[PDB]
């Protein structure tokens, strides 16, 4: 049972370690993708204004 | 090799990790080796129940359980292969085995497996030097030793 | 190109979680192959003690794993609905972003051209005009303010560790049951061992 | 209130297949129960037979339920996902709809008079334009066709 128990406990200290990383990459994601919408509308405003 | 252990141990076969976490390599020699490979899911109640294969776990460090049985087997193939212990003698050893057991299955995966790089006398002369460099740590730190 | 881009992204992230999951489902599965078999050695062993634990390994699935896939499910629907909101409110509505604020500048150019009292866009303002069509206040607020991805990932994290302490706390009732027998046996040594008195 | 209506629905679906699910399970628990205990009568009974038999139906759930809830899962998250896609697209772009069908018909009626030199809407046409704008051809190629 303590086996077990420190098995858990050692997926624990993986999943702490890891999102590290993971949250780092989580949050650059989430500024691409704003950053892509607002590619895409400048895009949109360019050929909006081309056609004035 | 996880083929093989579905056909040698059918419906028995455990969820299991494969490769040789063998901590001493020569924790039994290669008759032993055989016998533990010959325990078949056809043969394992017999051989648990028998006295002698009781006394040869004990000797070896296992269980006479099903998983540890099918562990102990992949830590000899894996051995078989990386650190390269037996030969064809192995097989000659589950030839004669199968007086008892007819286990084809495993002779033919040891038959036909690329064995590994040998390496015999090189490690030899390796370990020869290693306790020549030891003998001198000794000598250095008592005349008489 | 841009959707695809995302997309991969999104199943990264739910691949993540899902490697996370796999890996406690490998150690714990390795556990029950283990003690579901575990054998008594020799006699006065307590026979029906090995059979209880090699029952209780085998339903250590049950026990310590289905939940974990649940929370893994759940988080992996919420990662895909977000996805969804992202493609039909921004990625695919990008058409009808354009034809909006497309005629409602012509339309604004109009009724400027109706002042003929000689008494017009700017591209800023369609820039803002087609980030609001694009719906990017609300993304700005999911992906900066309120940052949905994280949320989920926290939430994964938290609730894995609360699953993982209900679990050592459930374990640690087989434990006790280990230590009565322990002090029992305990109790007859020292009896035996003071009986000099 | 429509919307409102529609969501209920999707939740009374999902939770007809939850009961499915309990059902099962209830069943396939109560058998657990029962049989992870069962307990030899007479001397010359198989001990470790009934060892074994309480090991097996105590797994019974990993054996015979978590498949199923698995599926039920996976089903529940199609129909969210298809809910959504109805409330993003109709359900709640109906503004935006009637913005972009009544520009349409303004720009239209405006070309119509350009068209001086001494030479509008009818409601069919609006109606076939707004329900184009609903993807109510979408929508019924998923609720009727497909």
């Amino acid at each position: 049972f303590d086996r077990l128990l420190n098995q858990f406990q050692s997926y624990e200290k993986h999943l702490l370690l890891a999102y590290e990383n993971f949250l780092k990459e989580i949050e650059i994601l989430n500024h691409q993708i704003l950053e892509q919408l607002k590619s895409i509308s400048e895009r949109i405003s360019s050929e909006i204004f081309a056609s004035v | 090799m996880k083929e093989l252990f579905q056909k040698i141990w059918q419906n028995e076969l455990q969820f299991l990790n494969f490769d040789a976490k063998f901590q001493d390599k020569s924790k039994l020699d290669t008759a032993e080796c055989a016998i533990i490979l010959s325990v078949n899911k056809d043969n394992y109640e017999r051989y648990f129940l028998l006295k002698e294969f009781q006394e040869l776990c004990k000797k070896i460090d296992l269980r006479v359980d099903i998983f540890s049985m099918q562990n102990a087997q992949i830590c000899i193939l894996n051995l078989f292969k990386s650190g390269f212990i037996s030969k064809q003698d192995l097989l000659k050893a589950l030839k004669i085995l199968e007086k008892i057991s007819k286990n084809t299955e495993i002779f033919d995966f040891i038959l036909q497996e690329k064995v590994q790089s040998i390496d015999q006398k090189a490690l030899f002369q390796n370990d020869f030097k290693e306790l020549n460099t030891i003998n001198l740590e000794l000598q250095k730190l008592d005349e008489n030793l | 190109k841009i959707k695809n881009e995302l997309y991969k992204s999104f199943e990264e992230i739910k691949m993540k979680l899902k490697d996370f999951i796999n890996i406690l489902e490998r150690e714990i599965l390795l556990f029950k192959a283990e003690f579901s078999n575990i054998q008594k050695d020799h006699i006065f062993q307590s026979d029906k003690n090995f059979s209880e634990l090699r029952a209780f390994c085998n339903a250590s699935d049950e026990y310590f794993l289905k939940d974990f896939k649940e929370l893994l499910f759940k988080s992996i629907l919420e990662l895909d609905l977000f996805f969804e909101k992202l493609n039909l409110k921004a990625f695919t509505n990008y058409e009808n972003a354009t034809k909006l604020s497309l005629a409602f500048f012509s339309r604004k150019i109009n009724e400027s051209r109706v002042l003929y009292e000689l008494d017009y866009p700017k591209k800023s303002e369609i820039y803002e005009r087609v980030l609001n069509e694009l719906n990017v206040y609300e993304f700005e607020t999911l992906l900066i303010n309120k940052p949905i991805l994280t949320k989920i990932a926290k939430n994964f994290l938290e609730q894995s560790q609360n699953l993982i302490q209900e679990k050592n706390k459930f374990l640690d009732l087989k434990k006790a049951e280990l230590q009565k027998r322990r002090a029992q046996i305990l109790n007859v040594r020292e009896s035996i061992k003071e009986d000099h008195h």
